């Protein structure tokens, strides 16, 4: 049944991201004093059906002045990575055990980069061109940060593996040890996601959209699959990450429950986000991170790996 | 080295990773510690041209230790004959070799 | 197997939704279609040209940050050590040196964007 | 020596080939260049897992550290002949001749 | 030398090469024409060394109608509503100068309630277009919400607009020799309740703008004007008070 | 009236609810009742192969005590 | 002595961020060497048996190596447990 | 059957080396090179090596990523080649498609090839080693061992790690 | 028969793209402020699965939303003619709907028709905000009568 | 409370591993004997296999030392079912 196990992992995965697309606007419009989606069935809550129907039977246009094979691959990659990066995630018994799910999930995260490049220069347009390269920089720069915080937050957890972060844990949760740390890493991850108040691949005045331009019906929905997909793992991962919850072995359902609660609750963060603050600037942006973050980043995670051992409180190993 | 600066001034500065019988990290020993034990031991303050012909079957143990060339050649030639004559058909595996 | 019984899902499962997605609409196929487009234009002669830029530099120093954070990922092993003072010594000189890396990077212009 | 003792090596053949026999581009050169440190990395991590050396674990990624530098200049040195000259083609790359 | 070492000219003592071929270019951008962020029709283009803009060009009659050819075939009377349509965001106050304009022509002023009835609408004019410039700059920069909070306040603008004239939004109202017709009865009741509640919410938008990091960062000391360099450039209204000269027509 | 997206999260909670129990009971249930046996380094894959071997029906997670030894 | 304080109270102001990773990490070498606890951290790593401890030939005069795994001689982690 | 993963990992290797040496289009260079580390990466983690593959996938995938950087800023152009442009490109691919297997065909055959060295075309899953690693892994713990006993290589490496960024500046400061 | 299997499929297919249409706002002049007020909180478009902001790549109705000038015509003109099918457009306003207020003027063209297919004339000047929400209620409506696979089945 | 849930985290990891080394010598007698047992089974099985070939000296060791190394796990594994050979070398690794 281990195929059953997997469709019942990907399937869910793709109606939470379906009714993301809802939920997002009905979040949105409510932070801005406007109804929402609510005609489409009860509450709006067969909109994003007709959306995809609709995007499903658009026409796809194949750009004339592009090499199809990228036109077609980036799609896969973006979704594939997105959906598959959800794989060792530390639901009450994760699915695979990686030894190393974090670095395992780490590394694929910087793979958005080999779909963003293609989709940005296989379109072959001005707008498509100069947004895969700010989008690459954007991602690659916040990449590092991730990496480092990623490294800082585990050196008190004690390898690795992803399962064992529960184990970290359990007592208090770890944003009480490390949210200087988690405030970085939290925001890092809206720069990686590409939303509102660190898109800047979008830019609707000078980038208008970046990478997704010349992407039409069910290739262009892949992309916005794959990011909205992302948001759920990386507030998921967030979640688990410093928001710890209880998990009795005899009852693996609390923890379950806990945990998609703190997963909502942390993409109703990112929407709250991205409903008030305006959008930075390139030369802000990167700014950011190089000028503030990194160099915060580098002597919180000397702080986390020289506390270790004063306190004389090294994480077990296995 | 040229100007072997480690053993004058006396510290070690590449000398703990050259060789696999030095002290791994928790006492792993390497696949094969006894015989590059066997070949250093053999070889030490008797001079490389002298020591090559000397400890020579300690080294092609030791190369066949880290290779398998010889004992990787006989198991394909078991393997050869047992699949030639079990395609011509005489004797059946023991049921230790199928289950 | 598992694991790439896994990866072979997600692949099929993404390429059958491309596969859809790029065959089953139709398309009436006329020429002005393929006209390229920026925002109402087409990209005139351009969108292939050799791109003047200059966070050439940020972009190589990623990479350079990168090789370092490499190095550094064994640290949660590390730790697990019995000679404890050389691991952090040695680990602090190793953030030392990241910081000094920047902060060259830093007063030298360098990460800051060149104009 | 097994077929994946194979496969690498002679992976490395054809990336010394490639990058060497210049077609003619400096970029793509180079990439097969950092290719070759692939095939060579891949082929230092088998013996070294295999083996059990356990102090040479950390050796690839020493091997790995230095290797991209040479990139990281490579492609930098890329730029450098292209603002000028304005490709990475080489054969307009002939002005020292004398 | 034998033959091909003729074609092998001599390098120069600076050892460097006469510069090639000049490859210097800023890569033109149309920037537009559609491009729905300008208020829909506007084209830029421009010159740039990559970022920092080097020279543009911005071209308008992208939106071209022959107004000013077209109002010396009407009467002044039919002549009103161009300029209602002219500014379409401050129409009472473009009715208003057009008006005045013609009864001073005309050597009459309007009556003291005409006189009233125009400032107040005028000022109610003023709040609706500076809600359209600090709303949709915003929308620009990023910030989506105080488009909508404001757009609400506007709406309810356009009903007074309706309940005057009788269009909501072009009204024709403000004529020569005062406005048309008098207000019905108990809009100045409700003019008064929603003026008692705006102020409530133009202190919230600025909550969200005023102090806000990357609304400051973005837009704080970006794109100096110097105060001289303003008037000779013809720069009228707040852009003459952003750079510092005390000067306004409402007063002076 | 917050609660007219109370509908919109609620199906996406149970979109995320699932993969939760799904790969929890399978667990269970593959595993006769028990969670499976994380084997995160060689000396569990040893137990876990051990355990194979004795159960005599090639599934680790049946257990027999000392009622099957004299 | 005015313009140091002065300085910092700039950098506080100035860049905030310098000043308080600067000081993060400034204490990050300092401490280590100062706490009293870092030797319990050698004692916690060095406790952990990851490999058998195979015993030696007994022939005779080793009153320190116990006899029996639960002698009472012998090397003792009592402030394991403490800690 | 699934049994001769172990050499395919390696086999797809060679052939996606090829195309990325068979001078093609800068970008179809680096897929070659990318699907080559991809599968690469597989035959580093059979054997083992998982903390090693990943490092590779993460550290590669982004190396490859800046390689990039520059190929859609200092190496395209107006038209830009493509993986059928040239002609000479399909032989340099099928010259490589024949040579590694008519050698493993031969190995299949023989199990004695005699290319360069002495190889045996017995598969690859014998050279592996019985044994155990208690609670820890060889390869991580190795690999940690470079703050305990790389005393010399983390020293040297962070010296020429601040002489490449030194170095990266001098180069491209344009004076 | 056929009809009754083609028939609901088709009317799923039209239902979904009725629900769907993402506008592409293209506001020339002070028809695009009503629109824009037409999105705000009071009327709010975004309920009926109009999304009002969408590139003229991923989009279905245009609105033409302005006095439409000779100099516009060609950009309007590559516009629409890059808009994937299904594209309906809808004008607003007497200028854009024909001539307008400008009507006889020399750098204004006389109708958005002359320029691109219409599909609902919107009348107005401007239409007020809920008048352009009927006008796209009406396009809904028209979506909802549509029977491609219909006339595919019975060609 | 990290430091102190660690510390008895780290209490946790000792006793566990006191029961690894309880029993580690139980696990390392029987598998000296299952390892033996492959060793012999192959070694009778390989003699009839062996005896028809006219040079092929039955269970010869190609070391020239007299010391007993550990089997290679290729003769360890040999004849044996395809599917016994892929769990013994990947399942370590596939093992989820
Ligand atoms: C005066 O001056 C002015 C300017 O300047 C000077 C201006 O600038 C502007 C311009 C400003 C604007 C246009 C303002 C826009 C305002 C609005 C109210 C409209 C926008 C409203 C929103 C709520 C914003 C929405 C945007 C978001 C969230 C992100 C934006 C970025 C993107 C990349 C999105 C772009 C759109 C996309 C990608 C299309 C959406 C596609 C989908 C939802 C696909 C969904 C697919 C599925 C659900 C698939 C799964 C389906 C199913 C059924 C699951 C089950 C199936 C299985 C197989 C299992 C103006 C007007 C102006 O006045
Ligand atoms: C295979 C190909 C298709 C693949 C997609 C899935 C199958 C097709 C879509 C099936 C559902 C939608 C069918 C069409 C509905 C329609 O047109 O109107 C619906 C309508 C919506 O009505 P309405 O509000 O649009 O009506 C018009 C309103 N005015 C006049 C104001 C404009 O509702 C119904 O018919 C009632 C049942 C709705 C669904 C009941 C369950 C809802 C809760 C669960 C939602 C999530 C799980 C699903
Ligand atoms: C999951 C989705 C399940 C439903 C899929 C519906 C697919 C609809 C495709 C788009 C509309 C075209 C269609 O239905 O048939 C194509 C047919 C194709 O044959 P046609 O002759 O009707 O096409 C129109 C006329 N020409 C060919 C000139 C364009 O077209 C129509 O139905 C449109 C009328
Ligand atoms: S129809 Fe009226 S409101 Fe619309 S653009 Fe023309 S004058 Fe303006």
């Amino acid at each position: 049944m281990f195929m059953i196990n997997i469709l019942s992992l990907i399937i869910p995965i793709l109606l939470a991201v379906a009714f993301l697309t809802l939920v997002e606007r009905k979040v949105l419009g409510y932070m801005q004093l406007r109804k929402g989606p609510n005609v489409v069935g009860p509450y709006g809550l067969l909109q994003p059906i007709a959306d995809a129907l609709k995007l499903v039977t658009k026409e796809p246009l194949r750009p004339g002045t592009s090499s199809i094979s990228m036109f077609i691959i980036a799609p896969i990659l973006g979704l594939s990575l997105a959906l598959t990066m959800w794989v060792p995630l530390p639901m009450p018994y994760p699915l695979i055990n990686m030894n190393l799910g974090v670095l395992f999930m780490l590394a694929m995260s910087s793979l958005a980069v080999y779909s963003i490049l293609w989709s940005g220069w296989a379109s072959n347009s001005k707008y498509a061109l100069i947004g895969a390269l700010r989008a690459v920089a954007q991602t690659i720069s916040y990449e590092v940060t991730l990496a480092i915080i990623l490294l800082s937050v585990l050196l008190m957890n004690g390898s690795y593996t992803l399962s064992t972060l529960i184990t970290t844990q359990e007592h208090i949760w770890m944003i009480f040890t490390s949210w200087p740390l988690a405030m970085m890493w939290f925001i890092s991850t809206l720069a990686e996601t590409n939303r509102a108040p660190f898109d800047l691949t979008e830019g609707e005045s000078e980038l208008v959209s970046g990478f997704n331009v010349e992407y039409a019906a069910g290739p262009f929905a892949m992309f916005f699959m794959a990011e909205y997909a992302n948001i759920i793992m990386m507030n998921a991962f967030t979640a688990i990450l410093f928001l710890g919850a209880s998990h009795d072995p005899h009852t693996p359902e609390l923890y379950t429950i806990n945990f998609v609660l703190k997963t909502l609750a942390l993409t109703i963060t990112f929407l709250w986000i991205r409903a008030s603050y305006p959008r930075f600037r390139y030369d802000q942006l990167m700014h950011l991170l190089w000028k503030s973050f990194l160099p915060l980043t580098l002597a919180l995670c000397m702080w986390h790996i020289s506390l270790p051992i004063m306190t004389a409180s090294i994480p077990p190993q296995s | 080295p040229f100007f072997d600066v480690q053993k004058r001034l006396g510290l070690d500065l590449d000398r703990w990773m050259t060789i696999q019988s030095a002290e791994q990290p928790h006492k792993i020993p390497g696949r094969c510690h006894a015989f590059e034990k066997e070949w250093i031991e053999c070889a030490h303050g008797i001079g490389g041209i002298r020591a090559e012909k000397e400890c020579k079957i300690e080294f092609d143990d030791f190369v066949e230790c880290l290779l398998r060339q010889k004992t990787m050649k006989r198991l394909s030639a078991i393997k050869r004959q047992r699949d030639k004559l079990i395609k011509e058909g005489k004797y059946t595996p023991p049921p230790h070799h199928l289950g | 197997m598992n694991i790439m019984l896994t990866l072979l899902t997600n692949v099929t499962l993404a390429s059958l939704l491309v596969l859809i997605a790029f065959w089953l609409p139709q398309l009436n196929a006329y020429s002005e279609k393929t006209s390229p487009y920026e925002c109402g234009f087409d990209p005139m002669g351009s969108a292939r040209l050799p791109f003047s830029m200059k966070f050439f530099l940020v972009a190589i120093t990623f990479l350079l940050f990168d090789l370092e954070i490499a190095l550094l990922l064994p640290l949660p092993w590390a730790s697990q050590t019995n000679n404890l003072k050389t691991m952090l010594t040695m680990a602090l000189f190793l953030l030392i040196l990241l910081a000094a890396s920047l902060a060259y990077e830093w007063t030298q212009k360098g990460l800051e964007w060149a104009e | 020596m097994p077929l994946v003792y194979m496969n690498i090596i002679m992976a490395f053949a054809i990336a010394l080939a490639g990058l060497l026999m210049y077609r003619s581009h400096l970029m793509s050169s180079l990439l097969c260049l950092e290719g070759m440190m692939l095939s060579l990395f891949i082929m230092s991590t088998l013996i070294i897992l295999n083996t059990h050396f356990t102090l040479a674990n950390m050796m690839p990624i020493i091997l790995l550290v230095f290797a991209a530098c040479e990139a990281a200049l490579g492609l930098s040195l890329l730029v450098m002949v292209s603002n000028t000259y304005g490709t990475d083609y080489v054969q307009n790359l002939n002005l020292l001749q004398c | 030398p034998t033959k091909e070492t003729a074609h092998w000219k001599p390098p120069p003592w600076n050892d460097v090469d006469p510069p090639k071929d000049t490859l210097v270019s800023n890569l033109t951008l149309n920037f537009g024409p559609q491009h729905p962020a300008a208020h829909g029709v506007l084209r830029l283009v421009m010159e740039l060394s990559g970022e920092m803009v080097r020279k543009c060009d911005p071209h308008i009659g992208l939106l071209h109608r022959g107004t000013e050819k077209l109002i010396e075939y009407k009467t002044y009377l039919q002549a009103l509503p161009y300029f209602d349509r002219l500014d379409y965001v401050s129409m009472m106050c473009n009715e208003q100068a057009y008006s005045l304009a013609v009864e001073k022509l005309l050597n009459i002023q309007p009556p003291p309630r005409a006189q009233w009835i125009r400032v107040l609408f005028g000022e109610i004019t003023r709040l609706l277009n500076h809600i359209m410039a600090v709303t949709t700059h915003a929308l620009d920069i990023g910030a989506m919400t105080p488009f909508f909070w404001m757009f609400e306040e506007r709406e309810k603008m356009f009903e007074f607009y309706e309940r005057v004239s009788g269009a909501r939004m072009h009204a024709a109202y403000i004529r020569p020799g005062g406005v048309h017709q008098d207000l019905p009865l108990g809009l100045l009741d409700d003019i008064y309740e929603f003026s008692k509640n705006f102020s409530f919410r133009i202190d919230e938008l600025e909550e969200m703008l005023t102090n806000n990091r990357i609304w400051r960062n973005r837009t704080v000391d970006i794109g100096v004007v110097t105060a001289e360099d303003a008037l000779n450039y013809g720069f009228s209204g707040v852009m003459l008070r952003g750079s510092g000269i005390q000067w306004d027509l409402r007063k002076t | 009236m917050w609660f007219e997206i109370l509908p919109g999260i609620a199906v996406m909670a149970a979109c995320l609810f699932i993969p939760g129990m799904a790969t929890a009971h399978i667990h269970k249930f593959t595993n006769g009742g028990k969670e499976k046996r994380v084997a995160h380094f060689s000396y569990q894959w040893n137990l876990m192969e051990r355990d194979r071997c004795i159960s005599g029906v090639n599934r680790y997670h049946v257990t027999k005590g000392l009622e099957n030894i004299d | 002595a005015g313009r140091i304080a002065s300085f910092l109270k700039n950098a506080w102001a100035k860049e905030p961020v310098l000043v308080a990773s600067f000081a993060i990490g400034g204490l990050a070498i300092i401490l280590p060497s100062l706490s009293p606890y870092t030797n319990y951290a050698i004692r916690i790593n060095r406790a952990t048996p990851y490999n058998y401890p195979v015993p030696l030939r007994d022939d005779g005069n080793m009153p320190d190596v116990p006899s029996h795994p639960q002698d009472p001689q012998g090397p003792s982690l009592e402030w394991l447990k403490n800690l | 059957m699934t049994m001769y993963i172990a050499f395919i990992l390696s086999t797809i290797f060679v052939i996606g080396f090829v195309g990325f040496s068979s001078k093609p289009s800068p970008i179809y260079g680096g897929l070659g090179l990318i699907v080559s580390g991809g599968v690469g990466c597989g035959i580093v983690l059979n054997f083992g090596g998982s903390f090693l593959g990943l490092m590779v996938f993460l550290i590669y995938l982004g190396g490859m990523l800046v390689v990039f950087g520059y190929t859609t800023a200092m190496a395209t152009e107006m038209y830009p080649e493509v993986w059928v442009s040239n002609k000479t490109v399909f032989g340099a691919f099928v010259s490589g498609l024949m040579m590694e297997f008519c050698m493993v065909y031969y190995a299949l055959k023989e199990e004695e090839v005699e290319i360069i060295f002495k190889f045996n075309g017995l598969g690859d899953w014998v050279i592996y080693d019985t044994g155990d690693s208690g609670f820890f892994s060889e390869e991580a713990m190795g690999i940690a061992a470079l703050y305990s006993y790389g005393t010399w290589l983390v020293i040297v490496t962070g010296w020429s790690l601040l002489i490449g960024v030194v170095v990266i500046m001098e180069i491209t400061r344009g004076n | 028969r056929g009809e009754y299997v083609v028939a609901k499929l088709d009317d799923l297919v039209n239902w979904a793209r009725r629900s769907s249409l993402w506008p592409m706002t293209f506001g020339l002049a002070c028809c695009a402020v009503e629109m824009m007020h037409m999105a705000a909180p009071r009327y709010d478009m975004d309920r009926f699965g109009v999304v009002f902001r969408a590139s003229p790549r991923q989009s279905d109705v245009m609105i033409v939303a302005g006095t439409l000038t000779n100099k516009m015509a060609p950009a309007l003109r590559k516009v629409y003619d890059q808009m994937p099918e299904p594209r309906y457009v809808v004008s607003m306003g007497s200028c854009a709907n024909g001539g307008g207020y400008y009507h006889y003027s020399y750098s204004v063209v006389r109708g958005c028709d002359r320029i691109v297919p219409v599909d609902i004339y919107v009348p107005g000047c401007p239409p007020t905000a809920e008048a352009l929400l009927y006008g796209i209620l009406q396009l809904q409506r028209k979506i909802k009568r549509e029977k491609r696979l219909r006339i595919w089945y019975r060609r | 409370s990290m430091m102190k849930w660690n510390r008895e985290r780290r209490r946790l990891q000792i006793e566990d591993f006191e029961a690894r080394i309880a029993l580690m010598p139980l696990f390392q007698a029987e598998k000296d004997r299952r390892v033996l047992q492959m060793l012999r089974e192959n070694l009778e099985e390989e003699a009839i296999i062996m005896k028809d070939v006219p040079d092929w000296k039955v269970g010869e060791s190609v070391f020239h030392t007299t010391r007993w190394v550990t089997p290679m796990m290729g003769e360890l594994y040999g004849l044996r079912t395809n599917e016994e050979i892929l769990s013994a070398t990947y399942g370590f690794i596939w093992y989820t």
